[PDB]
């Protein structure tokens, strides 16, 4: 009752009528590649990496934005999808100075875990690299704006959950940027919490800024005492 | 010289095959820079991933 069955690689799972692709693909134990995306947010859809050929169809969708019809085959590893997520996955690597050595985000940016798995080998570009400059907010977000790969996460959480309206989109084309236009500090409840959501190293924090790399730590759990909801 | 032919006398004559290389006709040095060729399907618009 109030399902379809969608042939996921060619085998049955039941969704609700109006649920989204990456959910379903998600649910039978698969990774699309996440860009634009984030459950706890809205949905966009303007980094264009999750790119699935969906069969009896010569056209390519993506997988974030569109409700699931009548039980397709959604074709994961096909020999057209790899000539989109190498495919995509080319050009915004290309307008990108050469970090990390020094990226504080060194050993988990998503440029680095899906660049080996997905993706090409070499480059041919092969010069270019506009460098736009950066700006000071507050004294906690240390910020290189020039990693900045537009997308649009940072951008929507002002209008979301942290209801402070003050980041916006400047500019046209090659030439936009995402910070404030006049110099007014960003700063509230939560201001501290965007630098987990950027998902470059882009973003960072500053008394944390020049440490250790994130490959010699020891996770242990536990729990904050500085507040009655814990 | 007179030693000579008593080594040519004792275990046959070799005269050439010393145990040493510290004469002349062992390789000094060698003078040009290095280049690598790069060669197995490292080009682009066929070279191509899915494919290899
Ligand atoms: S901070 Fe950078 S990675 Fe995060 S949403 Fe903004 S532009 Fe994208
Ligand atoms: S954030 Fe990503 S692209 Fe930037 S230096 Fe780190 S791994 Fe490289
Ligand atoms: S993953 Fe967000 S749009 Fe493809």
């Amino acid at each position: 009752s109030n399902l379809i069955e969608v042939f996921v690689d060619g085998q049955s799972v039941m969704v609700e009528p109006g649920t989204t692709v990456l959910q379903a693909c998600e649910k039978v134990g698969m990774q699309i590649p996440r860009f634009c995306y984030h459950e706890r947010l809205s949905v966009a859809g303007n980094c264009r990496m999750c790119l699935v050929e969906i069969e009896k169809a010569p056209k390519v969708v993506a997988a974030c934005a569109m409700p699931v019809m009548k039980g397709w085959n959604i074709l994961t590893n096909s020999e057209k999808t790899k000539k989109a997520r190498e495919g995509v996955m080319e050009f915004l690597l290309a307008n990108h100075p050469l970090d990390c050595p020094i990226c504080d985000q060194g050993g988990e940016c998503d440029l680095q875990d899906q660049s080996m798995m997905f993706g090409s080998d070499r480059s041919r570009f092969l010069e270019g690299k506009r460098a736009v400059e950066d700006k000071n907010i507050g004294p906690l977000v240390k910020t290189i704006m020039t990693r900045c790969i537009q997308c649009t996460r940072c951008i929507r959480f002002a209008s979301e959950i942290a209801g402070v309206d003050d980041l916006g989109t400047t500019g046209r084309g090659n030439d936009m940027q995402v910070g404030t236009y006049i110099e007014k500090m960003f700063m509230s409840e939560l201001s501290g919490n965007i630098i987990d959501i950027c998902p470059v190293g882009a973003l960072t924090s500053k008394p944390y800024a020049f440490t250790a790399r994130p490959w010699e730590t020891r996770k242990t759990e536990s729990i904050d005492v500085m507040d009655a909801v814990g | 010289r007179f030693i000579q032919w008593l080594r040519n006398w004792a275990s046959g004559r070799d005269l050439q095959a010393k145990l040493q290389l510290r004469y002349q006709e062992i390789s000094k040095r060698t003078q040009p820079p290095p280049k690598l060729p790069v060669g197995p399907s490292h080009k682009l618009s066929n070279n191509y991933y899915c494919t290899r």
